[PDB]
RNA sequence: UCUUUCUCGAUUCCGUGGGUGGUGGUGCAUGGCCGUUGUUGGCUGGUUAAUUCCGAUGAACG
């Protein structure tokens, strides 16, 4: 019943999904503190901003 | 912080402010503030002038009190009627106090 | 004279003002929550 | 905590030692400090039956 510590998934080339070749493949969060690079997590029903907890659905 | 100061109403108002203009005392301040006690029902500013006139009134302007007792009395009846219609505490308390001072110093007197 | 005295009193009040110078309920609730959390 | 990728970036994280160990427990010497083996003075606020309640707020002598 020992509780194993959570391990972060070491994903290969996390940078190489928001750009082409130019434009932003993901959305940009329109808040004041976040923008110009804060890409927007696109889950199968929603979008989330990972810094200031913006929520769109 | 400001009540305990010597310049405040704790000590110096009881001593040097009673000498209105160098001579104690003049009710020209009291008769001049009628425009504040009339048509203004703002709290916490009526209470301050009521407290000030309560402290100042004790320094025996007795012939002036006998003369304009009618003016003071009609002012006080409108004050108590307005305050009883309104329902405040502080202003009523020190206008009762200055009633006490005025009636102690001095048909309408029964009223 | 009474009007002039009232104007002087208003000026004194302004001078004193110069010289001296829904979230509450929910944050009191989270205060009571975190007091014995 | 189990999925789905968004962000923070060296503020790091994996394994093996019969090697110490430290937010440890415990005794001794150890420096400071209490208590221990007289006499005379000295009110903005709401609240109650009420100088009611809470609330701000000194001296010498042997
Ligand atoms: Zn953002």
């Amino acid at each position: 019943p020992k509780k194993n510590k959570h391990k972060r998934k070491k994903v290969k080339l996390a940078v190489l999904k928001y750009y082409k070749v130019i434009s932003r493949l993901r959305r940009e969060c329109p808040s004041d503190e976040c923008g110009a690079g804060v890409f927007m997590a696109s889950h199968f029903d929603r979008h989330y901003c990972g810094k200031c907890c913006l929520t769109y659905c | 912080a400001a009540h305990k100061e010597i310049c405040a109403v704790l000590a110096a108002v009881t001593e040097v402010i009673r000498s209105q203009g160098g001579k104690e005392t003049e009710t020209e301040y009291f008769a001049a503030l009628m425009t504040t006690m009339e048509a203004v029902e703002s709290p916490e500013s009526l209470a301050a002038v009521a407290y000030l006139l309560n402290l100042v009134l004790k320094r025996v302007p007795s012939p002036v009190l006998i003369k304009k007792f009618s003016d003071t009395s009609k002012a006080f009846m409108d004050i108590m009627s307005a305050q009883a219609s309104s329902g405040s505490t502080s202003v009523l308390r020190w206008v009762l106090s200055c009633l006490a001072t005025l009636l102690r110093k001095q048909p309408v007197t029964l009223q | 004279l009474a009007d002039i005295i009232m104007e002087k009193l208003t000026e004194k009040q302004t001078e004193v003002e110069t010289v001296m110078s829904r979230v509450l309920e929910v944050y009191r609730g989270v205060r009571e929550v975190l007091s014995k959390y």
